[PDB]
RNA sequence: CCUGGUCCACCCGUGACGCUGAGGCGCGAAAGCGUGGGGAGCAAACCGGAUUAGAUACCCGGGUAGUCCACGCCCUAAACGAUGCGCGCUAGGUCUCUGGGUCUCCUGGGGGCCGAAGCUAACGCGUUAAGCGCGCCGCCUGGGGAGUACGGCCGCAAGGC
RNA sequence: UAGCGCCGGCCAACUCCGUGCCAGCAGCCGCGGUAAUACGGAGGGCGCGAGCGUUACCCGGAUUCACUGGGCGUAAAGGGCGUGUAGGCGGCCUGGGGCGUCCCAUGUGAAAGACCACGGCUCAACCGUGGGGGAGCGUGGGAUACGCUCAGGCUAGACG
């Protein structure tokens, strides 16, 4: 019902008297490839617990993507922190052209052909959040005319 | 439902300072360095607010009453002790809604200790526990008095001062729970879904609004109840 | 070069049963029926979660090793398809299926694609009457691929076209068994091919 | 003084909509009024009207917003998500008819000043003339 | 005594006369240079006493240039809000300086703090913007080498650009 | 005839033995001082294949000279300050001109190459034919919103 794929897994460390103590953080995307995505970042003392927790958080934070023939309706440009994401629709037969993080996010959303570009900071966390906010800032012609009814 | 001219003491707001500019639309003017609420817009919002209350009530929905201002404690403790809407009186514990499961576990412990003091198991496991669990049940009834009635998440919340109880408001926004609130000049109206622009300090405003609200609730579910015995709490 | 060497080791490494010998990949002797793990000393060991580049490279290698085409001609065909108008993947598959050796294999003249390559290279195959000995030759819709009249008495062709009695051919192909010939009707659609390959992964592999 | 009255009006609209104001007053000018006509025609504003401040004429632009949203931040969706001046003083932008941009793949507008008046991207493309690319709004 | 800037009220006059500004020109703390004067206190260098393993220092007793004045040079700085100038727009609360007014208060200019939206990598900024815009000038393009070398200009020199 | 590189991460491919901060590897991070998937050899594997690697150089990634497309409180970066020359920029209304701007027609834009279609060497590389283009500039005509200029007017900027 729901497909799940992790973006990256890292091991952070705090300092305590006697040595460093580790804590694992993991990004997880979940999607049905129908137009719904979810992104979660889980932290746990061990890796599998962190992956499961990131999956829970990703299912809790969902985004409805307005797909139009497997591509995006209009080009977007999002600044999350110092990271920038540039999304642009593409004609079918092109394929998802993106870095690992946006490729995974958009593929789990049900996108087949799109042109992206990461700018500024390449940080996978900020890039993931920028792509999520980009998909959250998408509008359709129906929504546009819905706003301009008056 | 006839509170048109009987609103004696509600138009009084806070001072010139300690206000929120977002409330400027609901203010009539300033008399002697005190903001006074617009009397017309008060009932203008009361129509829609009480209509939502009636709709949610006749559907069988549960409303959580929240009051900690020390001026609405003894009123909320009985206006919600009428028709079975729960309430929170002493203080709003962080996570009552977002972490509702753990607080429901606390409620489980509450009724567990209530079952212990009903069973003959009070005397075994000597007096040390008979004092510890006594004080524990005491504080659990102190905090979870009205909260014990919630089996699931509430369908709406009622706040007396959205500035003093801003944490409950935030948690309601997080879970898409409608926020009915008695707002004053020191509150942000945007966070309140259904606003009641009145006074949150005077006891008469709170008694009037909450009494009429509970009366409307019981009127929506039939069986009109006698006037609330909260007048004697004027003191 | 054509990679010439062991084949069913690719049946193993690619993880999906390939048909590079024709027969014996259908019989319980493919070594994929009895040894599904990849080759080498470290074939039975627990595999690690492969990278995205690993997935795309292995998918493209599967698609390439299916046809037995060198990386040069493969990349050239891919770029040629990307230059054309239309879906890159389906056009690429129609180009690969248009190769003369692959058409010979599809028409049942040879049991495997490499046997078809040897049949073409040795002039046993004619196109519209004229003998053609180029496996990279592109068949156009309407061309009649026939067997050389001087080769129709060979034992291998007798066997192959004796087993093709009753068998069906692809929707984009027709076959005259008595005359030992066939016709390339049209370019095959993606639905027409039963290839165990995701073409979008190969497009993304060359997108790098 | 104002170095770019048109960009000043666009910035007034931007800053006013960002705080969810009711209306905003811009110093009146025929160019600004012909732009506001396109704004109201496309639906980015409820409309405009000439008014008078203490001694001088102004234009009250009545802004437009979406419905109040749920969850945190109930502030409604902005009708004018983005409005940017393009042909600024000191670097003026002129485009031919074949050089007119398609804003947001059709969902946006590009206000052009052409010899046949102030038009939109589709309006100028239908008329077949280009000119000064005033701004983009979407 | 001579003189600059600036703010408010009246809505009186001119009628876009405006903004910025490469060069140029002028100003430019302290220290330093020249000539002359002055020299109480302080005080580089220096003369000593201590301290220290040593003490070319901190501590103590002296002490010259200098600090001071006139005139002429020197052009540097953590010359700092580490934030160029101007204009417009965008919640407020509080403290304060200074005008005006129907002087609980309102209004205008200046100096502070807390904070809406928003911005920022964060700290934090937030009608005194680091927000939203526009105009113009200056400057940046990894660290060391190096603000060094060469060249030029300026300076009596130290040296500066 | 089958060879060449690679197998620590970037980056696809792992074990044994030898060596012991030695001998050496290395594009960057880095590896080796006793049990090295990084050195050397072996077995095996991965990538290409009549080639495979290395070096040099160019563009790319590089939004790292940022027109599209960057910045200057603390990361490199606001000039010590002012006055002001050239220059850049210019509030509201009307009119004339049509320089910028825009439009139509026309000329030019050789061929080859590039793009598309068909065709000739068995395919291809290669080649032929045909088609399509195209910024810029010249000419004729037209448009006047904005920028420009000239003439007049206004007082919200500025000055008094
Ligand atoms: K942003
Ligand atoms: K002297
Ligand atoms: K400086
Ligand atoms: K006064
Ligand atoms: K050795
Ligand atoms: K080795
Ligand atoms: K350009
Ligand atoms: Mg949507
Ligand atoms: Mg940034
Ligand atoms: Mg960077
Ligand atoms: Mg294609
Ligand atoms: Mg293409
Ligand atoms: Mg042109
Ligand atoms: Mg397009
Ligand atoms: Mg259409
Ligand atoms: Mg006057
Ligand atoms: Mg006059
Ligand atoms: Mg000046
Ligand atoms: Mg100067
Ligand atoms: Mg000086
Ligand atoms: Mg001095
Ligand atoms: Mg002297
Ligand atoms: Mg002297
Ligand atoms: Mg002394
Ligand atoms: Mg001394
Ligand atoms: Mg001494
Ligand atoms: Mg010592
Ligand atoms: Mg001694
Ligand atoms: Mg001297
Ligand atoms: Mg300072
Ligand atoms: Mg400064
Ligand atoms: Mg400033
Ligand atoms: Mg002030
Ligand atoms: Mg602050
Ligand atoms: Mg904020
Ligand atoms: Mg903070
Ligand atoms: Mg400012
Ligand atoms: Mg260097
Ligand atoms: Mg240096
Ligand atoms: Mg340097
Ligand atoms: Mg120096
Ligand atoms: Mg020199
Ligand atoms: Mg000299
Ligand atoms: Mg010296
Ligand atoms: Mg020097
Ligand atoms: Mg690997
Ligand atoms: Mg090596
Ligand atoms: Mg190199
Ligand atoms: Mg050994
Ligand atoms: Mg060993
Ligand atoms: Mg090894
Ligand atoms: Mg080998
Ligand atoms: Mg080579
Ligand atoms: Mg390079
Ligand atoms: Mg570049
Ligand atoms: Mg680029
Ligand atoms: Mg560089
Ligand atoms: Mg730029
Ligand atoms: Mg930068
Ligand atoms: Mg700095
Ligand atoms: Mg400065
Ligand atoms: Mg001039
Ligand atoms: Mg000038
Ligand atoms: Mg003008
Ligand atoms: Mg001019
Ligand atoms: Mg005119
Ligand atoms: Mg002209
Ligand atoms: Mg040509
Ligand atoms: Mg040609
Ligand atoms: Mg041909
Ligand atoms: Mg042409
Ligand atoms: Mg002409
Ligand atoms: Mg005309
Ligand atoms: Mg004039
Ligand atoms: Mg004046
Ligand atoms: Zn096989």
């Amino acid at each position: 019902d729901f497909e799940e794929k992790m973006i990256l897994i890292r091991r952070t460390a705090r300092m305590q008297a006697g040595g460093r103590r580790f804590r694992f953080g993991a990004l997880v995307v979940v999607g049905d490839r129908q137009g719904r995505v979810g992104l979660g970042f889980g932290k746990a003392p061990e890796v599998p617990l962190a992956v499961q927790k990131a999956g829970y958080y990703a299912r809790r934070n969902m985004v409805e993507v307005p797909l139009q023939n497997g591509t995006i309706p209009h080009e977007i440009e999002v600044e999350f922190g110092a990271s920038k994401i540039v999304l642009k629709p593409a004609a079918p037969g092109t394929g998802v052209i993106a870095g690992a993080v946006p490729r995974a996010i958009l593929e789990l959303a049900g996108v087949t052909d799109i042109l992206t570009k990461e700018l500024g900071s390449r940080n996978p966390i900020n890039i993931a959040y920028a792509t999520m906010e980009a998909l959250r800032q998408l509008r359709t012609k129906a929504d546009v005319e819905r706003l301009r009814k008056g | 439902t006839v509170k048109e001219l009987l609103e004696a003491g509600v138009h009084f707001g806070h001072e010139r300072k300690r206000w929120n500019p977002k409330f400027a639309r609901y203010i009539y003017a300033e008399r002697n360095g005190i903001h006074i609420i617009d009397l017309q817009k008060t009932m203008e919002e009361l129509e829609r607010t009480f209509r939502f209350i009636e709709d949610l009530a006749m559907r069988g929905g549960t409303i959580l009453f929240v009051g900690t201002k020390k001026q609405a404690q003894d009123i909320v403790r009985m206006e919600a002790e009428r028709a079975g809407m729960p309430y929170v009186n002493q203080r709003w514990l962080g996570g009552m809604l977002t972490n509702f499961k753990t607080i429901s576990q606390r409620v489980h412990r509450l009724e567990e200790l209530e079952a212990l003091f009903a069973s003959p198991e009070i005397e075994e496991r000597p007096k040390k526990e008979q004092v510890r669990l006594k004080h524990e049940l005491e504080r659990l009834q102190k905090y979870l008095s009205g909260f014990r009635l919630l089996k699931r998440l509430p369908d709406a919340i009622f706040v007396v001062d959205p500035t003093k109880e801003a944490i409950a408001v935030r948690e309601a926004r997080k879970l898409f729970i409608p926020v009915i609130a008695l707002a004053d000049t020191d509150s942000d109206p945007d966070l309140v879904d259904y606003i009641i622009p009145g006074n949150d300090d005077a006891i008469r405003s709170i008694q009037l609004i909450l009494s009429r609200a509970v009366d409307l609730i019981i009127q929506a579910r039939g069986g009109v109840v006698e006037p609330s015995p909260s007048y004697a709490l004027v003191q | 070069g054509r990679y010439i060497g062991p084949v069913c080791r690719l049946c193993r490494r690619e993880g999906v049963k390939l048909y590079l010998k024709g027969e014996r990949c259908y019989s319980p002797k493919c070594a994929m029926e009895r040894r599904p793990y990849p080759p080498g000393q470290h074939g039975q060991k627990r595999a690690r979660r492969p990278s995205d580049y690993a997935v795309r490279l292995r998918e493209k290698q599967k698609l390439r090793r299916i046809y037995g085409i060198s990386e040069r001609q493969f990349r050239n065909l891919f770029e040629e398809a990307s230059k054309k108008k239309g879906v890159t993947g389906s056009v690429f598959l129609g180009l690969l299926e248009s190769r003369l050796d692959n058409v010979v294999y599809r028409l049942g003249f040879a049991v495997s694609r490499r046997q078809a390559r040897q049949l073409v290279r040795h002039g046993h195959i004619t196109v519209n009457g004229r003998r053609v000995d180029l496996p990279s030759y592109r068949v156009r819709p309407g061309d009649e691929i026939a067997v050389a009249e001087k080769s129709r008495n060979l034992e291998l062709i007798r066997q192959n076209l004796e087993a093709m009695k009753g068998r069906k051919v692809g929707p984009w192909l027709s076959l005259d068994v008595e005359g030992m010939k066939g016709k390339f009707l049209r370019l095959p659609d993606r639905e027409d091919l039963a290839l165990p390959v995701n073409e979008q992964l190969v497009i993304e592999f060359y997108s790098r | 003084m104002l170095t770019d009255p048109i960009a000043d009006m666009l910035t007034r609209i931007r800053n006013a909509t960002r705080v969810y104001k009711e209306s905003t007053d811009v110093p009146a000018s025929r160019f600004k009024e012909e732009i506001l006509r396109i704004l109201a025609r496309e639906g980015f504003i409820k409309g405009y009207e000439r008014v008078d401040v203490d001694g001088k004429p102004y234009l009250r632009v009545y802004l437009k917003y979406g419905p109040r949203r749920q969850g945190p931040d109930p502030r409604p969706e902005q009708v004018i998500h983005h409005i940017r001046r393009i042909s600024k003083p000191g670097r003026r932008v002129y485009v031919g008819v074949k050089e007119i941009p398609r804003v947001r793949r059709g969902l946006g507008i590009a206000i052009l000043s052409t010899s046949k008046g102030v038009l939109t991207d589709r309006e100028a493309r239908k008329l077949g003339v280009g000119g000064e690319l005033i701004c983009e709004v979407w």
